[PDB]
Parts: structure tokens; C-alpha cells; sequence
């Protein structure tokens, strides 16, 4: 037949926080769990284990940048909405697929000397089988 | 952007000069991707990747329009050492073309074989491995504490082939012990790895002598005996 060569459809199939200028004085929430979110779908009868790791941004410390300035503001992303499970930088978290259902890769985000218009960063999301 | 990768578990047999991985953009938007293969080892009980020339991926860069299916040719430059299994990752990097945005990277394992050993996923290699006593994973375990006090499980593979572990059981009929945090799974051939385990599992473990891992490295999922060091 022979054996089943498994094949998967990996995501996606951004995190807009709003404004980080001036003062907020509480933690900012943004979610991708937006253009759709990320999910792995495999096709065996067996489940497939896989692994997702998130880097530390363009500066390795998960810090945005204003673009106009050296103004930087730090952040972190989490697997659960409750933010108990940190996507610790470059450390993989285990996932599994159930036969015939998509597994979401959720990413929940969070974040005073006020800084004042538009800040940016880019995260590397590695999915490993 | 959205990709169908097949096969997720590619191998190059001893007597093949290449294999193919298929990459299909199933999104509605054009995508651009970089293709690389890294040699893969577990020296120092951590996973390490190095650039490498034993396997050459073709094309190294590709525009994949929506709906199109491209054939990655993974080529074995020279014959590999006798009776050994070599470990790689194919890395597929999606190139881009107050916010924070995501760049995706997809990594599948690749395994190539030298004379006298094979994946075991075809009848030709199955018959080849029956003649090799160590053409399989041959695992040992022992749990040891750090000076900081963290508990960590050591898995050591004596066999010429890797093991992909989904779970650890304490008996052939038991249930999976709750490996809490920290991913684990691959113990490559002729290596040993080291997972961080919570306290709930040390004790549960090491109240038993043999344990059993669920292994997908071959055709079907199967228990394997892990003995104590």
C-alpha cells in the first residue's frame, strides 16, 4: 500500500496592540488565537507530535522600536490567554494533532517614563516535526 | 501563508541518490521560501545544527505561486559511512514581501542511510535491518538532579537508529506519565538527550526499573523497552 507517508498543512491558513505612546499604566492585550491564525493539520490515522518555538524579536529581547527613534518597549507572548505559559525565547513547546482536526498554535500578547507614534517588531515562529 | 508539506518524515535510502519533498502553497497568495538542510546532532545533551554539504536541496530559493506544488530535490552528494544513519533537518523559511508581526519557519526531519541499514519503511530496508542487530533504537534512562535542584531525565540511544517518542509509560499496559513542561521526543542514534522533568514525574519514575516509550520512528506506533543505567 504500503505504510502511510504522513503529510501536513501548516499554518497559517499579526499582533496589533494599539498605541504605546505616552502613558498607559496597565497591561496591553492583543491576540491571534487579524487575517486568520496559525494551525497544523496532518493526515494520518496516527497523531503527529510537533513543536513550536518563538524567538526574541529582531533585538533578541522582545522589544519594539519606534522606527523614528531609539524608543523601545518590551513585550512577551503566551500560549494560553491567562498568560501562565510563556513562550520562553527559543524554547520549544509540545503540540499534538488529533486525526482529522486542526491544531491551533495560539499566541497571546502583553506589555509606565512615557515615550510618545508607531512601534514595530517581528517574531520568528518555528514549527518543528 | 499556507503550506502542505509531504512527506513530513522523508528519508534517503542507502542506494538512492536523492529523494523528494513536495511543497504546495495552498493559500490564495503568492509565497517566497528559502530551502536549507542542516546536519543534526545531540552533542552536549542539547540539539545542535551545523551547515552541511552531505545533502544538497534544490532549489535553495523558490517563488511558489498560489495553488502550485513544487518538488524539492534533496540530493546525496557522496555515499555515507557504512551501517550508519545520518540526521538532518530540512528548514523552510517563508520570506517576507504599534504592531508586531510573524515570520514562519517550518522544519521537518530528514534521515539518510549508509550501506547495510535503512529507514525500515519499505520492504527493501525492512529486510536490510533484520540482518542488523543494532538497526533500531536501543534506549536507556536515568533521572539525575542538578545543583540548582532541577530534575532532568537522561535518555541515551545505543542503537544505530533514532527514536521519536510521544510518551513514556511505566509499564507496558500503564498510562503515560505526565511529562509536564519542556518538549521531548527525539533521541538520535548514538546519542543521549536530557529533558527537564517536574517533580511529579521523578518519583513515579525511578520507583520502577524498566519504562516504555511510544515510538513512531518506524511504520506504526510501537512500545519500546527503555532500561535503567
Amino acid at each position: 500500500h504500503h505504510h502511510h507517508s504522513t503529510g501536513c498543512t501548516v499554518g497559517g491558513s499579526t499582533l496589533n496592540f494599539g498605541k504605546t505612546s505616552g502613558t498607559w499604566n496597565n497591561v496591553l492585550t492583543a491576540e491571534v488565537a487579524t487575517g486568520g491564525n496559525i494551525s497544523v493539520t496532518c493526515d494520518g490515522t496516527d497523531p503527529v507530535d510537533f513543536t513550536v518555538a518563538i524567538d526574541g524579536g529582531e533585538r533578541t529581547d522582545r522589544t519594539l522600536k519606534n522606527t523614528a527613534s531609539a524608543d523601545v518597549v518590551a513585550y512577551n507572548v503566551y500560549r494560553d490567554a491567562a498568560r501562565t505559559n510563556l513562550y520562553v525565547v527559543n524554547q520549544p513547546q509540545q503540540f499534538t494533532t488529533v486525526s482529522g482536526q486542526a491544531t491551533a498554535v495560539p499566541i497571546f500578547g502583553a506589555i509606565n517614563t512615557p515615550k510618545a507614534g508607531d512601534y514595530k517588531d517581528t517574531l520568528l515562529v518555528t514549527v518543528n516535526f | 501563508a499556507t503550506f502542505l508539506i509531504w512527506p513530513i518524515y522523508p528519508k534517503i535510502e542507502a542506494n538512492e541518490k536523492a529523494t523528494a519533498v513536495w511543497l504546495q502553497n495552498t493559500g490564495k497568495t503568492d509565497a517566497m521560501v528559502q530551502i536549507r538542510v542542516f546536519k543534526w546532532n545531540q552533542d552536549g545533551l542539547k540539539d545542535n545544527y551545523s551547515e552541511q554539504s552531505e545533502i544538497i536541496p534544490s532549489p535553495p530559493v523558490a517563488k511558489i505561486k498560489a495553488g502550485e506544488k513544487h518538488m524539492l530535490r534533496l540530493t546525496k552528494s557522496v555515499n555515507l559511512p557504512d551501517g550508519k544513519e545520518q540526521s538532518y533537518r530540512l528548514i523552510v523559511d517563508e520570506l517576507p514581501i504599534s504592531k508586531v508581526s510573524f515570520q514562519m519557519r517550518y522544519s521537518i526531519p530528514l534521515f539518510a542511510y549508509g550501506k547495510g541499514i535503512g529507514s525500515g519503511l519499505t520492504e527493501e530496508s525492512q529486510k536490510l535491518n533484520a540482518k542488523n542487530a543494532l538497526a533500531k533504537p536501543v534506549l536507556q534512562w536515568s533521572v539525575r538532579n542538578n545543583q540548582q535542584g532541577q530534575s532532568e531525565l537522561y535518555l541515551k540511544n545505543n542503537g544505530q537508529k533514532f527514536a521519536r517518542l510521544s510518551a513514556l509509560k511505566t509499564s507496558k499496559t500503564g498510562n503515560d506519565i505526565s511529562l509536564g513542561k519542556a518538549a521531548f521526543g527525539y533521541v538520535l542514534s548514538n546519542s543521549t538527550v536530557k529533558f527537564a522533568i517536574d517533580q511529579s514525574t521523578a518519583h513515579e519514575l525511578a520507583k520502577t526499573s524498566k519504562i516504555y516509550g511510544v515510538d513512531s520512528s518506524g511504520i506504526k506506533q510501537e512500545l519500546i523497552e527503555i532500561t535503567k543505567m
